[PDB]
């Protein structure tokens, strides 16, 4: 998920907004 | 806080700051 991903790769605007309520 | 490399809590720091009164969900895999 965006834990892993986030670390590796580049986090974008969108992949943060995707883990709001 | 966007666009580069968020590891351990420098995500959360980045969730915080996108989601403002929305509030986020932190979930490690």
């Amino acid at each position: 998920g965006i834990v892993e991903q986030a670390c590796t790769s580049i986090a974008s605007l969108y992949q943060l907004e995707n883990y709001c309520n | 806080f966007v666009n580069q490399h968020l590891c351990g809590s420098h995500l959360v720091e980045a969730l915080y700051l996108v989601c403002g009164e929305r509030g986020f969900f932190y979930t490690p895999k």
